[PDB]
């Protein structure tokens, strides 16, 4: 009848475990019901119209004189905006556009209270948000774009290769890094790597577009895990499948091979494409889109893993999670066909900088700090949802028993 | 008042 | 557990030394104190009122049978019989206590949670004790459990490094410290060394303690006892003079005293069960668990008390209900028989926690008379000013 110091280690193990599943269940519940709504979501923004601001201030603003004040939500926003004011557009190709914008715009809508900046002395001073070929030292001041030509074949310079960077920090991720390369003959890559911070239990997260003359010849998306055992979460993996399952439809699964480089950092459901046609082209965009905001959505709720003094689980786990933030980072600098562009051009005494310190750099000691801007929702919050000043409530009072004499 | 842009649905 | 594992009759032998009715066996690490709620049944932690308004209206006739009986003969009494009205008077309020300590955790009738609030105020204020300090110092009682320099709202034991460095710091053991702990925890005055937790609540009257937005409720916790003794004891006296006070006031508050203090001493106090600091070895079930003591009383004086000895019932369950304590550890004992311990009224016992067990040493780990402990580290001092002399 009573029990022995093994059953009860037993009963810690069932609960933990049931709990472990209850909240794994609890993440993917939101995405089960509907997950073409992991993509559609600008479509049904558009669909519901533009929406009228209704504050103290917009209301007699609108009764003085005629104008009414209309507002749209942070997706019909973040498609107006575009590629916005990127200094190297007009030269990307339509494609590369459109996953660009959807990727910031994701990080703007979903990221918009911690979301900062990467420290500007490590990027932004050296001159490494713009780069030219044929202007290394930067004496045109950073518009060499503008005031150079192209040189032309066989001539000094050639082919030229420009490139332009963008990365933030935030308070789940320690880098969020995006990144556009042209080259004159005609290749254009898009290069996006989302990383957590140390202290969280998450999968990276990465995309590669490789396209040649407007035809796309590589696209890799991959949700890569961070433990030695290169097995992803319940939610994760279910997540990835039942996008699969709704975008992938139809398709080849005999194209989602793996490369040489890749099963060292693929999940098993890591996807690398050759698309075909049209069709391939525009599944994948719509599944890599959805993956994308899943993630996102996903991190918006998770908890740190915190090692109490006491407990060396944790302290296992932290440094589980540095060895496979660290192999994937110096697992990726060796896709040379990236790196060998760079150094065709850009020489190696400056690439091994730029990469080293930038590309895919890892320092366990230094991840940046962030910009907690939360009480920023307690000021809107009140701009709908006003309370007047004591005196307002007397006139109101003696308007209402006024006009219900009637 | 075109597009000129590129969406997965044409 | 210090100790453990080794066979069965030598901690039989010792729990008859003791006057204990068990010895618990090995609990090993890694385990939470509310697993084991999920053992008892579903009707376990059921509300009623039948059970309720007796348990708080037994002892309230218990008081009110002491004091008609007084008021009949008012002083011209003898002393005994003055005791015996004291002690029926205390022991009724002790368990009107008991109800009120239930209260206080939401666990008596969380169907009307302001009535039970008013409830526990009003029936705490005789014994000035504040709602919300308790509360407070309970919590951290139960999260602290038999954790070494943490829980202070408990019976925290006298270490021996410490009173190595008194003894250095007072320059002997002639001080006034030092003959304040040894005469304390000494003489069967320490069956009544729950007057100095009654005095180390009102935290200073110091709301520079606690959080602001809770300001106002401790405030009003503290306003309950004062208002008493502000308003009911000088009526008292106005109308019975100094033994007047002495007889029907003070000697119920040294009964309920006594009670309240014995129960908790004995409740987390043993031989066998050792005080680690957290990080050198501490466990929550286990600091639960195998460091704790269930004492038997009589079912007149458990019908009284309120089942106030049954405190892991409640420990493994904190929202379990009054009425079915004694029921619940009916299922305990079937599934954590040898890990339990157990003890009964006893002057034996109470005589050796009186005389042997003074001072707790984390060497042996164990509980040690308090003239021998003192004399050898007389002596290790007499060995440190050896190694001093050159
Ligand atoms: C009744 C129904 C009860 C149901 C509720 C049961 C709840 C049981 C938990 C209650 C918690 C009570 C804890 C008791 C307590 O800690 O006391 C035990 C505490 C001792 O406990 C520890 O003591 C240490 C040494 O001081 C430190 O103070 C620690 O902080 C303190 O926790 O009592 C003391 O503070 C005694 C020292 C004060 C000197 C005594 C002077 C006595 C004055 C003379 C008395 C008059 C003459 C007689
Ligand atoms: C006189 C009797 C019959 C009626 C009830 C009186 C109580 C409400 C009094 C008597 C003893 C008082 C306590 C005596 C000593 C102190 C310490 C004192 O605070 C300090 O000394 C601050 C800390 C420090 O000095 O180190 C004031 C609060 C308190 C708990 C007092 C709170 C109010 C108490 C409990």
């Amino acid at each position: 009848s009573p029990l022995s110091p093994e059953d009860i280690m037993r009963l810690v193990q069932q609960h933990e475990d049931v709990a472990a599943a209850a909240e794994s269940e609890q993440l993917v519940a939101q995405f089960r019901d509907d997950p073409q709504g992991l993509y559609e979501y600008v479509n049904r923004a558009y669909a519901e119209g533009p929406r009228r601001v209704t504050t103290p201030i917009s209301l007699l603003q609108e009764e003085i004189t005629g104008a009414v004040t209309e507002s749209y939500p942070a997706a019909v926003a973040n498609d107006i905006i575009g590629m916005g004011s990127w200094r190297l557009k007009d030269d990307v190709d339509p494609v590369i556009e459109f996953l660009v914008a959807r990727l910031e715009g994701c990080w703007r809508e979903i990221l918009d209270t911690d979301l900062c900046l990467y420290p500007r002395e490590k990027w932004k001073e050296q001159g490494w948000d713009l780069v030219d070929s044929m202007d290394p030292h930067q004496e045109l001041e950073g518009f060499s774009y503008a005031d150079i030509p192209d040189p032309a074949k066989g001539e000094a310079g050639y082919p030229r290769l420009q490139l332009e960077n963008r990365v933030y920090c935030s308070k789940v991720f320690r880098k969020l890094h995006v990144e556009v390369g042209l080259r004159q003959d005609g290749l254009q890559v898009l290069h996006v790597v989302v990383y957590p911070r140390y202290s969280y239990d998450m999968p990276i997260f990465g995309m590669d577009i490789v396209m040649v003359d407007g035809r796309v010849t590589l696209a890799v998306v991959d949700c890569c895990p961070v433990r030695a055992d290169l097995k992803l979460q319940p939610h994760y993996m279910e997540t990835m499948a039942l996008l699969q399952r709704t975008f992938l439809e139809g398709t080849d699964p005999a194209l989602r091979r793996i490369p040489e480089w890749g099963s060292k950092i693929f999940s098993p459901l890591a996807l690398c494409i050759t698309p075909s046609g049209p069709e391939e082209l525009a599944a994948f965009a719509k599944y890599a889109v959805a993956l994308h905001r899943a993630y996102l959505t996903m991190s918006l709720n998770a908890v740190p893993v915190v090692a109490g003094p006491g407990d060396r689980r944790e302290a296992a786990r932290l440094q589980e999670i540095q060895d496979g933030q660290k192999r994937f980072c110096d697992n990726q600098l060796v896709n040379k066909k990236t790196r060998r562009v760079l150094e065709v051009a850009m020489g190696v005494e400056w690439t091994e900088a730029y990469m080293s310190q930038l590309m895919f750099d890892f320092d366990p000691k230094y991840e940046p700090p962030y910009f907690d801007a939360s009480f920023e929702k307690l000021y809107t919050y009140f701009d709908e949802n006003p309370s007047f000043g004591e005196m307002a409530d007397e006139a109101m009072e003696l308007e209402r028993g006024a006009e219900a004499e009637r | 008042t075109t597009g000129f842009g590129w969406d997965p649905d044409g | 557990t210090s100790l453990d594992g080794l066979p069965e009759t030598q901690k039989y032998v010792y729990a008859d030394e003791w006057g204990f009715s068990r010895v618990g066996a090995d609990f090993p690490p890694g385990s939470h104190p509310s697993l084991f709620s999920q053992l008892l049944p579903q009707a376990l932690f059921a509300f009623d009122a039948r059970a309720a308004v007796a348990a708080v209206a037994v002892p309230l006739a218990a008081m009110a049978a002491g004091y008609g009986w007084l008021w009949y003969m008012h002083s011209i009494a003898p002393v005994w019989q003055q005791a015996l009205c004291a002690a029926l008077i205390g022991t009724g309020y002790a368990g009107l206590f008991k109800v009120a300590h239930e209260c206080a955790m939401m666990r008596f009738i969380p169907q009307m949670p302001g009535l039970q609030a008013a409830l526990g105020t009003l029936l705490m204020a005789p014994a000035l004790y504040s709602l919300p300090s308790w509360r407070l110092h309970h919590l951290h009682h139960l999260l602290h459990t038999n954790m070494l320099w943490q829980d202070v709202w408990g019976w925290h034991p006298l270490t021996k490094v410490e009173l190595a460095d008194e003894m250095v710091r007072s320059g002997g053991s002639g001080g006034a410290a030092m003959a304040a702990a040894r005469l304390v925890l000494t003489t069967p005055i320490k069956l009544f060394a729950s007057v100095g937790h009654w005095l180390r609540s009102w935290d200073g009257l110091d709301l520079r303690h606690f959080h602001p937005a809770s300001y106002v409720e401790v405030l009003s916790g503290w306003a309950a006892p004062l208002a008493f003794a502000g308003l009911v004891l000088p009526a008292v006296v106005s109308a019975g003079g100094l033994s007047g006070f002495v007889s029907c006031y003070l000697a119920p508050w040294l009964v309920f005293h006594f009670w309240l203090s014995v129960l908790s001493l004995t409740a987390h106090t043993a031989p066998h069960i050792p005080w680690r600091a957290e990080g050198d070895g501490w466990d929550a079930g286990r600091a639960a668990v195998a460091g704790t003591v269930t004492l038997r009383l009589p079912r007149p004086l458990e019908v009284l008390l309120n089942n106030a000895n049954y405190m892991l019932p409640q420990a493994v369950a904190p929202g379990l209900p009054m009425w079915s304590a004694p029921a619940a550890y009916a299922v305990l004992a079937a599934r954590l028989g040898p890990y339990l311990t157990e003890a009964s009224m006893s002057l034996k016992l109470l005589t050796n926690h009186v005389t042997r067990w003074q001072i707790y040493d984390e060497e042996a780990h164990t509980y040690r008379p308090m003239e021998e402990v003192v004399d050898e580290i007389e002596a290790d001092l007499q060995q440190l000013a050896a190694a001093a002399q050159q």
